[PDB]
């Protein structure tokens, strides 16, 4: 459905300017409800706690389906000079900065100690820091050939520990989903930063999910007092 | 019925059946009051509370007929002749036609397509302005009127980035007098509402002889002329 659609079936459906009582909205209201039902029901579906679906991020062909269209990867191999970290091996990456949540988090090696499986591969294990003491010893779960640990640290990082040099930084997150926006906002206004039409990039099988739980969002929001 | 009819009728009504007959009424007097019996009953049947069946405009078939014959659409002129201040900085004055009696629907055709125009009141107005939005819903447009001289002038209020290409406005047109004579005369050229020649009822039929007898009632109030005649007969004139 593209943004003319969707404003008039949210009027269709919240039955504005008929004979019995009902809801009329500004274009900037369905956007920010229309927004707002976006990415609560994709938060939900990775989180795997929409009680309809069920389901995981992708767990069934549906779910791929829908949410396919927000997986990006990602690549770096420049590292943050200077910050603070919990080991002498360690080093810092760049978060593309419209992260959701990250998926697929691989680690490619170069360092001449690993002879012959020289550019290896390397699977990045997000581990808690409770575990990382007991880890970075650890011969089956700490840092190797074949597993390196991402913490998380602040200013949108990541602070791979890894036995052996890293050289490149590979990535598949989920990333923000542009805002429904229909129609050019006024100075001022904007919906995520942008303020002019902006259509979901999603399939339309989950615009229609989007536009019913928008308007149910409507109708809590005019019906939460009364 | 023609201006003869009002007329000979009027007095039939009036004088020429009762006991102790009253002063028959000068021509003018007699247009005077027709004129003013006619502006009455279109006040009094333009809303429903005016009139005793609780019906307005549009409430009833004999209240589109009414009106029927006195229902004109005209366009606003975009108000670009001379420079003025507008209450708000993105609205475009209009002036309305200058034989205007009642608004009832109004239409403004952009690039984005035709938007209703709602009559905004000033405190919707200061209700809507303190919204983030601070625009119309998707298919209307806001209205206020702004300085007035001479004639309506009126401020539109559309959806940022969209053009007026015009703005058609479905009105009630004033009523003109009813005049049963030349009103020129050699001791001076006496007018209803600026006019002194013949002037027909302008209006459907089916109300002449509601105005006729708004003007009897008017007549013989005024006949009687004491305060409580000219205070309850006044109620109505709304």
């Amino acid at each position: 459905m593209t943004n003319k659609e969707f404003s008039d079936g949210f009027s269709t459906l919240l039955n504005s300017f008929g004979i019995t009582p009902n809801i009329t909205l500004d274009e900037y209201e369905k956007s920010t409800f229309l927004t707002n039902a976006q990415e609560q029901l994709i938060i939900d579906i990775y989180s795997g706690r929409n009680i309809i679906y069920g389901k995981s991020f992708e767990q069934t062909e549906e779910i791929r389906r829908y949410l396919s269209n927000l997986v990006e990867t990602y690549e770096t191999s420049t590292k943050v000079t200077g910050k603070l970290g919990l080991s002498k091996d360690s080093v810092f990456f760049e978060i593309p900065q419209d992260t959701w949540f990250i998926t697929y988090e691989v680690a490619f090696l170069k360092d001449s100690r690993l002879g012959c499986l020289d550019g290896i591969e390397a699977s990045v294990v997000p581990l808690p820091q409770d575990d990382l003491y007991r880890a970075k010893d650890n011969p089956f779960r700490g840092p190797s050939k074949d597993r390196v640990l991402r913490l998380d640290i602040k200013s949108d990082l990541a602070e791979l520990i890894s036995k052996y040099n890293v050289d490149k930084y590979l990535m598949r997150y989920i990333s923000q989903p542009t805002p429904i926006i229909l129609v050019d906002l006024p100075d001022g206004l904007s919906i995520n930063g942008v303020s002019t039409e902006s259509e979901c990039e999603l399939n339309p099988v989950v615009h229609r999910a989007i536009l019913e739980r928008a308007v149910q969002l409507a109708i809590i929001s005019k019906t939460q007092l009364t | 019925m023609n201006v003869n009819e009002f007329s000979n009728e009027f007095d039939v009504l009036y004088n020429n059946i009762m006991s102790n007959a009253a002063p028959g009424l000068n021509e003018y007097e007699k247009s005077v009051l027709l004129t003013k019996a006619q502006e009455e009953i279109v006040k009094n049947y333009f809303e429903p509370a005016g009139n005793k069946y609780g019906k307005g405009l549009d409430d009833s078939p004999k209240r589109q007929i009414d009106f029927s014959e006195l229902i004109k659409v005209g366009e606003g002129v975009l108000n670009t002749s001379a420079p003025t201040i507008t209450f708000d900085k993105r609205a475009k004055v209009y002036d309305l036609p200058a034989d205007l009696f009642l608004v009832i629907n109004e239409a403004v055709d952009t690039n984005a397509g035709t938007k209703q125009i709602v009559p905004i009141s000033y405190s919707d107005y200061t209700r809507l302005m303190s919204r983030p939005y601070k625009e119309p819903v998707k298919y209307q447009a806001w209205r206020i009127i702004t300085t007035s001289i001479n004639n309506i002038s009126v401020e539109l209020i559309v959806n940022s980035n969209e053009t007026i290409t015009d703005y058609k406005v479905r009105y009630i047109r004033r009523p003109a007098p009813i005049i049963t004579t030349n009103l020129s005369s050699e001791y001076g050229d006496v007018t209803i509402n600026g006019v002194s020649t013949v002037s027909e009822c302008e209006l459907n039929p089916i109300i002449h002889s509601e105005i006729l007898q708004r003007a009897v009632e008017l007549a013989k109030a005024a006949y009687q002329g004491d305060l409580q005649a000219s205070v309850e007969l006044g109620q109505r004139s709304e």
